[PDB]
């Protein structure tokens, strides 16, 4: 797992973890309310840059505009989206009953240090699957470009040579609201 | 004052160095959201404007157009007026300055008749041709708003500063864009200024001529208007 900070927001830490061979996505979704984490569908996340750009947008929105959803975790799922409809974002970017991978995201607002051992214990009690490193090498395994193009409404004329090129277009969509 | 508010907004975590004031432009070595050492570039641009929305939307749209070279939009805070951009260009050797078109031209002004200069200027015209073919206007097309990015022994022109940019299929807007650049290049009073403009126009025309019969027609329209703009751009006894 990785624990990170956005430079202009030193007191907010975000933990990100990536799981493969996930067996209980349906169960996770059923219990989601009554757990706080966001469970994100990696088929729509092609890079760290994309994910971190949404985390940035989340903090900007909440600090300087308005929070639309329940907490930072859900707000970030919204901010990953190209559109303003909350339900659509949760549906498209949240895990699905058939998800075999997931990103587990959590904002930590307490100024204190994140308790990493407890955090890992909590995640593994929720997720039946195998954690792998949250990095671009592993994210490049699971993103679905075709689905991404459809969801982010990218034209067939747009033909990025590599993942960096694709990531740039998604960050654009994220930053523009 | 402006430096106070900006450094407070960014916090001491983010280093800044002012490079232009008016709407202040800074450079920073700090990526706005990738974990430290997980980014891929030495520095970035921060534009602060207490146009922000306009430039961001246009940068995003233009990136998706094949062949158009513009800075990456990295981050946008429209509530406070900040945009973070990819830093394009570099210092020319021998203290000739930042690698915008203006400085490149000055550096080569004593001996401009080379493949490097001609090819580079044609590439500048290609960028403007792509922009206009796709019905966008720059709005402030000076030699300072065209940045050369080194590519080995070659230079790759990029367009920057889209604060006044717009979507437009009007040949009048296209003609004025071309005229602004033409006059900016002529402004140096260089004995070679007309040649520079000719190389640029060659690049522009090639883009249109690559679009078959439709391109040739639209090019005739644009060039006709451009000449009218030139006529209307100089004193006449009405
Ligand atoms: N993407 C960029 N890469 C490098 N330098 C840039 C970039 N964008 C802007 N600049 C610098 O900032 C200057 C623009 O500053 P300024 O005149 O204050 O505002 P405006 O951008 O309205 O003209 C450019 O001349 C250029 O030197
Ligand atoms: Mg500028």
């Amino acid at each position: 797992m990785v624990v990170s900070i956005i430079p202009q927001f030193p007191d907010i830490k975000v933990s990100l973890a990536l799981f493969e061979q996930v067996k209980n996505a349906k169960e996770i979704r059923s219990k989601m309310s009554e757990l706080s984490f966001a469970f994100i569908d990696p088929r729509l996340v092609c890079s760290g840059e994309q994910m971190y750009s949404a985390i940035y947008k989340t903090l900007i929105e909440v600090k300087y505009n308005k929070m639309r959803t329940r907490n930072l975790n859900s707000e970030c799922v919204l901010c990953l989206s190209p559109t303003s409809n909350i339900s659509d974002a949760f549906l498209k970017f949240g895990i699905k009953d058939d998800s075999s991978q997931l990103i587990c995201l959590k904002f930590h607002t307490n100024t204190d240090d994140v308790d990493k051992e407890q955090l890992r214990t909590i995640m593994t009690s929720i997720v039946k699957g195998q954690e792998i490193e949250f990095n671009d090498d592993n994210l490049s395994r699971f993103y679905d470009e075709a689905l991404i193009r459809k969801i982010y409404k990218l034209s067939d004329d747009f033909k990025p040579q590599d993942v960096n090129g694709l990531s740039r277009a998604l960050v654009d969509a994220i930053q523009l609201r | 004052e402006f430096i106070d508010k900006v450094s407070s907004y960014l916090t001491p975590d983010v280093d800044i160095a002012p490079i232009s004031q008016g709407a202040i432009v800074f450079t920073t070595t700090t990526h706005p959201y990738l974990p430290r050492a997980k980014d891929s570039h030495q520095k970035y641009i921060i534009k602060y404007r207490p146009r922000t929305l306009n430039e961001s939307r246009l940068l995003a749209k233009l990136y998706l157009i094949p062949g158009l070279c513009v800075p990456q939009l990295i981050a946008c805070d429209p509530y406070n007026g900040f945009i973070w951009l990819e830093f394009l260009g570099e210092d020319l050797p021998g203290g000739h300055g930042f690698s915008n078109l203006k400085n490149f031209l000055w550096m080569h002004d004593q001996d401009p008749y080379s493949d490097l200069v001609a090819t580079t200027l044609r590439k500048v015209g290609r960028q403007i041709g792509l922009l206009h073919w796709n019905d966008y206007c720059h709005g402030d097309l000076t030699s300072s708003n065209i940045v050369l990015v080194r590519d080995g022994a070659r230079w790759t022109p990029h367009l920057i500063d889209f604060g006044l940019g717009s979507v437009s299929n009007l040949v009048e807007d296209k003609g004025v864009d071309l005229y602004v650049l033409e006059r900016a290049i002529l402004s140096t009073h260089s004995k070679h200024a007309e040649k520079y403009n000719a190389w640029i126009m060659e690049g522009f025309e090639e883009v249109y001529r690559e679009q078959g019969a439709k391109g040739a027609k639209k090019l005739k329209e644009v060039t006709k208007r451009f000449e009218e703009v030139r006529l209307r751009g100089r004193k006449r006894s009405m």
